[PDB]
């Protein structure tokens, strides 16, 4: 049940609702307020999942998708069978995430630690947030949303970006897709460094964070270091999911051609424009 | 907190001497206070070597052999130059030259000339990380793990050329141009959201930046116990490491060691380019059609 | 097929390596154990890891895990109810003996060292050539507690040498002895030092090294516990 050096954590409050009420463990698990609120959450939208899958007359997963209101809907509330059914998931998911990272909060709490995690995950949230909730209000229709399919949803993913040509050009996804590379990248260096300093060659002494520095010196001539690359990697990963929402969030509101095009504005530009010869002249 | 408060600087470190020939190392460089809030603002002193030169000489001439390519496309015209920038195009030799070494200059031969440079750039660099390692006497995680990105590489021009019978199935040297063709290679093999190391690639990718979000943001949240200090973390166990694993394990039930945490880690990013490099050799050479393959799984 | 197979080969390197991955991970902390310190019934599906001992620099011995735990220290606490997972309430001072978010761990009673075998964190006092070199340096400024009374002043800044960072402020309380704070704790502002975990009158109680040039694993651990301990037990005296 505990680690061999928990029991001098698990101290009463922390709470962020309810007092001692539900401070306390199941397992190693931590419950409190919001430990039971998501309970709830992910209870009613599993059902509500379920009893979608009998509607649609399948039990296979990779068949099972919950569809948002079709667009004559508009924002407007829809029947069960006919979009209702996916707007109260998506309530109850909202419910959930939130919920999630309030208790990240209350553990946070309680151990003395910074809010780093909670934070970092309600971009994570947000990303959601954006693709079934702001986007498509903006739009004008629930029925912009992506359906809770494990296949109906890479669809709509595929469909939803050919329809502005090649998504590729969206010059925001491309910053995006910096990030997500990036901090791959990143994160694969990390975790490294830090193995080869702690596991050297047979019979050598665990290295130290100087050797560290020094390696990468010597490598690229530059070391960010180790306060650094932590700072670093919130940083990509954050910013990888920032700019995934922006560029969906323009796309389809401020911008509805097709993204290929909107290149044209560079190559346009008066000074350049007329001047014949290269590939657009 | 995110940014240094407080800035203090001492003599340019010049790092830890091991086996490492000295001669070699350069000078140290200016310091960026700029940089110093982020992290180090030493700039260098970096280690030169015959690998180094090698790599970084012909990785100079890869990029220029596609400059001048550029600049001939663009009518030696500076305007056109910018304008066109991302539209100019090295593209690899035609299907009619196969695997040949003999396609001429302006259809396909200067592609093989900047290819054949970044192979020799690419690969001198991985040795580079391996022995800039061992001289230090340090495990070689890194050049391993770079190996897995030069897997994807590989394949992309190199392995998967060769498989198909030639070169014009390989990735021309281009903004857009690339771009066009990762677009077209999967509209060509029936969609690649059906080739499932596509689908385990993306996984990977996406949880590269759950787990580095997970794991810098836990870091800084303990910093405030000095848990950035890893090394010494996992010699001896600090409440760092502790209030770590313990906010994980109330979250979600189970949890890391320090240096378990970045088992995860290596393990998780270089599972994207593994994944992928193996979707994509497949693709065309043994499965045309992935949603042909979907249908019946052979 | 061929492809049929790679996938299902995936899938089953896949498993062995989570497997390998956490087990990897057991290598702290375990087994579980009991509120009473009694070993666990139920460790999981997954067994200990065979131990790995690693060689530790400037002759500073060796390291086995997984090997024996033990906490090495008292801890004052008393259960709160009949029956497995609920709190444990202080049974004194949750501050003063070191339990909750105030918690430390027995580290060794040793400094850090550096890559040559010279203590890692130095007074900048005693650091040759070091210098705030950007931002406001806080010595001399004031230190201010939540309860917005003046504590002290710093009178130093314990740099790290290797990574060239400053770790913590050095506070000169009325008595004229002097704490180390975090420097992840405090707000350096323009014309003081503001630390929000604790009140003026507990920086007394923040843990004293024996030499005033040196600090070990074992005081960073109990001061750094201290100072963060006091976000929840300092609480009463905060008030913004
Ligand atoms: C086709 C694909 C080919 C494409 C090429 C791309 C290859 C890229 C691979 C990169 C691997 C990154 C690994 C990082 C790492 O640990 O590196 C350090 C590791 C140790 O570095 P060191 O400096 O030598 O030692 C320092 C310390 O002494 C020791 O330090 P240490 O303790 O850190 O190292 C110990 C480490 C040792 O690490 C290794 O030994 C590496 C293993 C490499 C595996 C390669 C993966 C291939 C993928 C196959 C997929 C199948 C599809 C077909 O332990 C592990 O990580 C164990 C891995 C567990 C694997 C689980 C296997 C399960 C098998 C199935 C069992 C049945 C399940 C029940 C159901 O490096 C290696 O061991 C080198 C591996 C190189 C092999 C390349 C393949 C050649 C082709
Ligand atoms: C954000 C970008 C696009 C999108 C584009 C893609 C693309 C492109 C691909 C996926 C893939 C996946 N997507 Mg998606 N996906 C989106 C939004 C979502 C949402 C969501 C609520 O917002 C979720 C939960 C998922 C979940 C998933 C998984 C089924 C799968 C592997 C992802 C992964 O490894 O992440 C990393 C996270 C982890 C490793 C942590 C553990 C995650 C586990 C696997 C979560 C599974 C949940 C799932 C089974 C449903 C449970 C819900 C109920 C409680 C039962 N996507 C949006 C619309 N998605 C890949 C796939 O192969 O599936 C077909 C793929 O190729
Ligand atoms: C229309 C587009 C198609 C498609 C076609 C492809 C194709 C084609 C490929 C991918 C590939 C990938 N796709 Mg896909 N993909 C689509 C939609 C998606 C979506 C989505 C819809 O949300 C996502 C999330 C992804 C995500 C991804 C990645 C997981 C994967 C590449 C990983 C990587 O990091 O390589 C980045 C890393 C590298 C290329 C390694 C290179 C390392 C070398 C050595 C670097 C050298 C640098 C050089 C010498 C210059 C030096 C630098 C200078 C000094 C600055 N695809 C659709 C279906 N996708 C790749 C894959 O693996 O597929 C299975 C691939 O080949
Ligand atoms: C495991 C998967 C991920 C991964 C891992 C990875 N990559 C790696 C490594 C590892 C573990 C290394 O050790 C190695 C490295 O040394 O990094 C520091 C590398 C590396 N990955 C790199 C790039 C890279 N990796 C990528 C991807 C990934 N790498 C994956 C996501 C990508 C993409 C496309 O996503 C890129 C672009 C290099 C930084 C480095 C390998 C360097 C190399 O091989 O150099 C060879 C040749 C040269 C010396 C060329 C220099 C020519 C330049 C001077 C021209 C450009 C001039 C330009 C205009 C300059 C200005 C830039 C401004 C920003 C200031
Ligand atoms: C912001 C950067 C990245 C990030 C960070 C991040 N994610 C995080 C965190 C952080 C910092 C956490 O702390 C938290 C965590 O605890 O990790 C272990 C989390 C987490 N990220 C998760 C998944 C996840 N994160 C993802 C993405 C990312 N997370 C980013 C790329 C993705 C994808 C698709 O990329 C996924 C799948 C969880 C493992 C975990 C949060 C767990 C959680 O919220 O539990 C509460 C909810 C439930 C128990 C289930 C609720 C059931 C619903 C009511 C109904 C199902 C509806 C659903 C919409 C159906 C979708 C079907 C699909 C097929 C489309
Ligand atoms: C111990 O040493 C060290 C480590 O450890 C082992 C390391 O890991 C590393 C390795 C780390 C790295 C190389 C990381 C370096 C990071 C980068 C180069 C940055 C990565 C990111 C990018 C390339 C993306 C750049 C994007 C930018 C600048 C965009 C900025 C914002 C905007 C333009 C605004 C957006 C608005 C838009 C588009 C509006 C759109 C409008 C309409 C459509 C209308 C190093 C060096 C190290 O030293
Ligand atoms: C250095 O330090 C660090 C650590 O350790 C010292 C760490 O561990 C970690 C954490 C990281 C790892 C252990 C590595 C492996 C992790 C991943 C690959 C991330 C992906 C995660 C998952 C797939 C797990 C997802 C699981 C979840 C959300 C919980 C599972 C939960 C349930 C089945 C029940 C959910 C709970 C409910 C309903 C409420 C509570 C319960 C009641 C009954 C009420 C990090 C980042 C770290 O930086
Ligand atoms: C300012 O102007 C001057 C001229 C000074 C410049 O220098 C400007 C230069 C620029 C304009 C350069 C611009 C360069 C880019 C736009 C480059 C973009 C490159 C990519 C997008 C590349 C993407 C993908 C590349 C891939 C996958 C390459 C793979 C290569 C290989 C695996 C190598 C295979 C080897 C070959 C075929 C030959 C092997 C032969 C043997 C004998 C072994
Ligand atoms: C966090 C809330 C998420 C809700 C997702 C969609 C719910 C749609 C609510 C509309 C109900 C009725 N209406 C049209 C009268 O407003
Ligand atoms: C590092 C361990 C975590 C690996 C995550 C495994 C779950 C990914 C599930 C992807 C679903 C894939 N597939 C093959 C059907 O496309
Ligand atoms: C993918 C999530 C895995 C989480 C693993 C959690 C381990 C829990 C150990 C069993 C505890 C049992 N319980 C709840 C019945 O008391
Ligand atoms: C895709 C990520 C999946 C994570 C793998 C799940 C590992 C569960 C380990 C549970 C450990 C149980 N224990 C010993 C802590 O009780
Ligand atoms: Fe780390």
């Amino acid at each position: 049940a505990l680690l061999s050096f928990e029991r001098k954590y698990r101290v009463p409050g922390g709470t962020l609702v309810g007092g001692n009420l539900f401070d306390f463990w199941v397992g190693p698990f931590y419950v409190g307020f919001f430990g039971v609120a998501t309970f709830f959450f992910a209870a009613l939208g599993i059902i509500l999942i379920a009893w979608s899958a009998v509607l649609q007359g399948t039990w296979n997963p990779q068949l099972i998708s919950v569809y948002p209101p079709a667009l004559e809907y508009g924002l407007g509330g829809a029947p069960l069978a006919k979009g209702g059914l996916w707007q109260i998931i998506t309530i109850c998911a909202t419910g959930a995430f939130v919920s999630w990272a309030l208790r990240e909060v209350e553990i946070c709490r309680k151990l003395g630690i910074g809010y780093h995690i909670p934070f970092a995950f309600a971009f994570a949230i947000l990303a959601y947030l954006t693709l079934v909730l702001f986007r498509p209000v903006m739009m004008g229709a629930w029925g912009y949303a992506f359906p809770y399919g494990i296949w109906t949803h890479l669809d709509w993913v595929s469909n939803t970006g050919y329809t502005y040509g090649n998504f590729h050009y969206n010059p925001a996804h491309m910053i995006a897709i910096s990030f997500f590379f990036t901090n791959a990248l990143a994160l694969a260096l990390h975790g490294a460094l830090v193995l080869s300093a702690a596991n050297p060659e047979k019979g050598k002494e665990m290295r130290t964070p100087d050797h560290q520095d020094t390696f990468f010196r010597d490598l690229v001539g530059y070391s960010i270091g180790t306060f650094g690359i932590h700072r670093l990697g919130l940083l990509l990963s954050l910013s990888a999911v920032f700019f995934s929402a922006l560029c969906m969030i323009i796309t389809g509101t401020i911008w509805f051609d097709q993204w290929v095009d909107w290149w044209q504005w560079w190559v346009k530009l008066p000074w350049w424009a007329n001047i014949p010869g290269g590939i657009n002249g | 907190n995110i940014f240094s408060q407080v800035q203090v600087r001492g003599p340019a470190d010049l790092g830890m001497t091991e086996d490492v020939n000295l001669a070699n190392r350069s000078g140290v460089g200016p310091f960026s206070t700029l940089l110093g809030w982020f992290g180090n603002a030493q700039l260098g002193p970096i280690y030169l070597g015959s690998l180094g030169v090698l790599s970084l000489f012909s990785g100079l001439m890869w990029f220029f052999t596609i400059g001048i390519w550029f600049w001939y496309q663009a009518g030696w015209n500076p305007a056109v130059f910018l304008r066109d920038l991302f539209f100019f195009s090295l593209e690899p030799p035609a299907p009619e030259y196969g695997l040949s070494f003999a396609a001429p200059l302006k259809e396909g031969g200067l592609w093989l000339i900047a290819s054949f440079f970044m192979f020799v750039a690419v690969w001198s660099w991985w040795g580079r990380t391996y022995l800039r390692a061992q001289a230090l006497g340090m495990g070689k995680h890194t050049a391993w793990a770079f190996l897995s990105a030069i897997w994807l590489w590989m394949v992309l021009g190199f392995i998967r050329p060769i498989l198909m019978g030639s070169w014009s199935e390989a990735v021309p040297y281009g903004i857009f141009s690339h771009l066009d063709w990762t677009n077209n290679f999967s509209l060509v093999h029936g969609n690649l959201f059906y080739n499932p190391f596509h689908g385990l690639s993306i996984a990977f990718l996406y949880g590269s930046a759950l787990l580095f979000a997970m794991h810098g943001a836990t870091i800084l949240a303990v910093s405030r116990f000095g848990g950035e200090r890893e090394l010494e973390q996992i010699a001896d166990r600090g409440t760092a490491a502790e209030r770590a694993a313990l906010f994980w394990r109330w979250t979600m039930g189970f949890n890391a060691t320090m240096e378990g945490i970045h088992r995860w880690a290596i393990w998780m990013a270089v599972l994207v380019t593994l994944t992928g490099g193996i979707g994509i050799l497949l693709s065309g050479t043994v499965v045309d059609n992935w949603y042909v393959w979907g249908q019946n799984h052979g | 097929d061929l492809a049929s197979l790679a996938i299902y080969s995936f899938w089953i390197f896949l498993a062995g390596l989570i497997y390998y991955l956490q087990t990897e991970n057991m290598r702290e902390g375990y087994p579980l154990e009991n509120e009473d310190g009694t070993p666990a019934a139920n460790q999981g599906p997954f067994p200990l890891p065979k131990p790995k001992t690693f060689i530790l620099p400037h002759g500073r011995g060796t390291l086995t895990v997984p090997g024996p735990e033990s906490e090495d220290r008292p801890i004052a606490l008393a259960r709160t109810a009949v029956s497995e997972g609920f709190p444990h309430a202080p049974t004194g001072d949750p501050m003063k003996d070191g339990v909750g978010p105030a918690s430390w761990v027995a580290r060794r009673d040793l400094p850090e060292l550096d890559g040559h075998g010279h203590n890692k964190i130095k007074p900048m006092k005693a650091a040759a050539g070091f210098h705030v070199s950007a931002g406001k340096n806080p010595i001399g400024l004031p230190v201010r507690g939540c309860d917005l009374e003046i504590a002290g002043k710093v009178v130093d800044i314990w740099v790290d040498i290797p990574e060239q960072m400053a770790r913590f402020l050095e506070v000169e309380l009325k008595d004229g002895s002097t704490r180390l704070l975090p420097m992840q704790m405090v707000k350096v502002q323009s014309n003081r030092v503001h630390v929000n975990a604790l009140s003026s009158d507990l920086f007394a109680g923040i843990p004293t090294i024996k030499s005033p040039t040196e600090v070990t694993l074992l005081e960073e651990d109990k001061i750094c516990g201290y100072v963060a301990g006091g976000l929840m037990y300092a609480a009463p005296k905060r008030k913004s």
